[PDB]
């Protein structure tokens, strides 16, 4: 689908916050999500997945208050809790506006694409990151995309970050193709 | 299921 179609899809699943926030930056986050293949976005929409953009801390939302003080998986030793984490992906998606870029409380290439990749993995693709096919790819290429002690340890995180590289822009797409050829082909074939 | 971003 075109960018126009994907933004149309995203206008039906993206939820904007009540309080004040940077409207232009929220729009920029939507624009980057619009690079995701429309097949995935419409599957998320069919499953009533909402992409919640947040004006404050994740745990300030009523539905995430249960995570206050909880140490996220893989963040052991960081001294941080979910209160300080700018994004969440999986059965739901919640993203703090303004924290997209690497270094804004995270080291993902892009916050919203990484988090939405987790939701696509889990909701649309039946946890494909844990499939035998992807485990063999992850075993070979899981350390070729940096942050090897994190991406190289958790297949779901390698899937999510590889997904983000594939769709952020053409430079990251090409960088993935050179560093992780089997992962690139896997994602290319997955999208038809 | 919840997953945090890369630290
Ligand atoms: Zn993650």
């Amino acid at each position: 689908t075109t960018i126009q179609q994907n933004k149309d899809t995203l206008s039906q699943i993206v939820v904007f916050p009540t309080g004040n926030y940077d409207k232009n930056e929220a729009n920029a986050m939507v624009n980057r999500l619009a690079n995701i293949d429309g097949k995935y976005l419409n599957a998320l929409k069919q499953n009533n997945l909402k992409i919640k953009l947040l004006s404050g801390k994740l745990t300030d939302e009523k539905e995430y208050a249960y995570l206050k003080g909880v140490v996220p998986k893989g963040w052991e030793g960081t001294g941080k809790t979910w209160d300080d984490v700018p994004g969440l992906g999986g059965s739901t998606v919640a993203l703090r506006i303004g924290f997209s870029n690497k270094g804004k409380g995270h080291d993902a290439i892009n916050l919203e694409l990484h988090a939405t990749a987790h939701a696509i993995d889990h909701i649309v693709l039946n946890d494909i990151s844990k499939s035998a096919q992807f485990k063999q790819i992850f075993a070979k290429e899981g350390r070729s995309l940096g942050n090897v002690n994190f991406l190289g340890v958790y297949p779901a995180e390698f899937f999510a970050e590889s997904f983000a590289y594939y769709y952020l822009n053409q430079d990251t797409n090409s960088k993935l193709k050179s560093a992780c050829p089997q992962t690139y082909s896997f994602l290319q074939n997955l999208a038809k | 299921e919840v997953n945090a971003p890369v630290p």
